[PDB]
Order: structure tokens, then sequence, then C-alpha cells
């Protein structure tokens, strides 16, 4: 059975609302589970405080990173970097959940949320969950964002784990 | 362009 999660987002501290995620673990596996627990938080580290440095409205929510020892970035729970697990789900539309990457198998723990069908990163991303409740959250965020990325108000996941 | 890389970012 998928798991859910749950971001309590904020706007310049200010809680707006909450946004969950069906992670598609019955797909990619170890994927969903590395943001799984770095929404909880279980391996004392994770999402909790960290923020949407990047937002492109038409686009995307970029997010997920986090300073930690030996390196920069953000790690997933596997290490400092993890392989690109399959490429079976596509950018089919907004809601998409998928990690940013460096290249070829140096996924860790960022990720974006889509706001479009964004099938040119098809076979380089890989797809792992989808807005379930709370669209309207990433709608409002998306606003906050500008064609070069920078955010006009700071964007932050105030909280965050599993339902 | 419109990509979502984690240190080199691109066009």
């Amino acid at each position: 059975v998928n798991p859910t999660v749950f971001f309590d987002i904020a706007v310049d501290g200010e809680p707006l609302g909450r946004v969950s995620f069906e992670l598609f673990a019955d797909k990619v596996p170890k994927t969903a589970e590395n943001f799984r627990a770095l929404s909880t938080g279980e391996k004392g580290f994770g999402y909790k405080g960290s923020c949407f440095h990047r937002i492109i409205p038409g686009f995307m929510c970029q997010g997920g990173n986090f300073t930690h020892h030996n390196g920069t970035g953000g790690k997933s729970i596997y290490g400092e970097k993890f392989e690109d697990e399959n490429f079976i789900l596509k950018h089919t539309g907004p809601g998409i959940l998928s990690m940013a990457n460096a290249g070829p198998n140096t996924n860790g723990s960022q990720f974006f949320i889509c706001t479009a069908k964004t099938e040119w990163l098809d076979g380089k991303h890989v797809v792992f969950g989808k807005v379930k409740e709370g669209m309207n959250i990433v709608e409002a965020m998306e606003r906050f964002g500008s064609r070069n990325g920078k955010t006009s108000k700071k964007i932050t996941i105030a909280d965050c784990g599993q339902l | 362009x419109l990509l979502v890389t984690a240190g080199l970012v691109l066009a």
C-alpha cells in the first residue's frame, strides 16, 4: 500500500496550509522510501525546516536541500547519493513529484513538485509521487516564484510527516 | 531553459 505524506507549508514563517502526497512505492520503492523517511525525520534529519528555494511559475517548485556534514545539496537515507531506480513513471501533469539531480545517479534529497506537464524531463528524472490534496497550496506557492526561480517570500516546510 | 538540477543550474 502506497504511503501518504504531508508538508505543512509556511510563507515568511506564517502557516498557509497542508499538502499531501501519494508516494508510488509500488513502482519506485527505494525512491519513495527515501522521501517518506526524510518527511518523518526518523533518521535524525530530513525536510522539516527546509525551504522551496527555486520556484518557476508555469514549471515547478523545487526544494529539499539542507546542510549536512561532508558535502552539499542534501543527502538521502542510503548515503550522499543513490541510483536512478527506474524511469517507468512519466511527468504527466501538475502535482507530479520527481527527483532533482546533477545528472545520472545523483539522487539525494532534492525534489520538485510540477505545476505543468514537463515531458522534456522524462527519462532523466525519477518520478515517484503525486500531490493528493492541497494543490491549491502548491498553486499559492507558485505565485511567489519568478522566471529565474527566486522567490519573493520565503517558502518553508514548517512541518512534515506521514499520514 | 527549464531544468531541475542540484548545483550547476542551466538555462
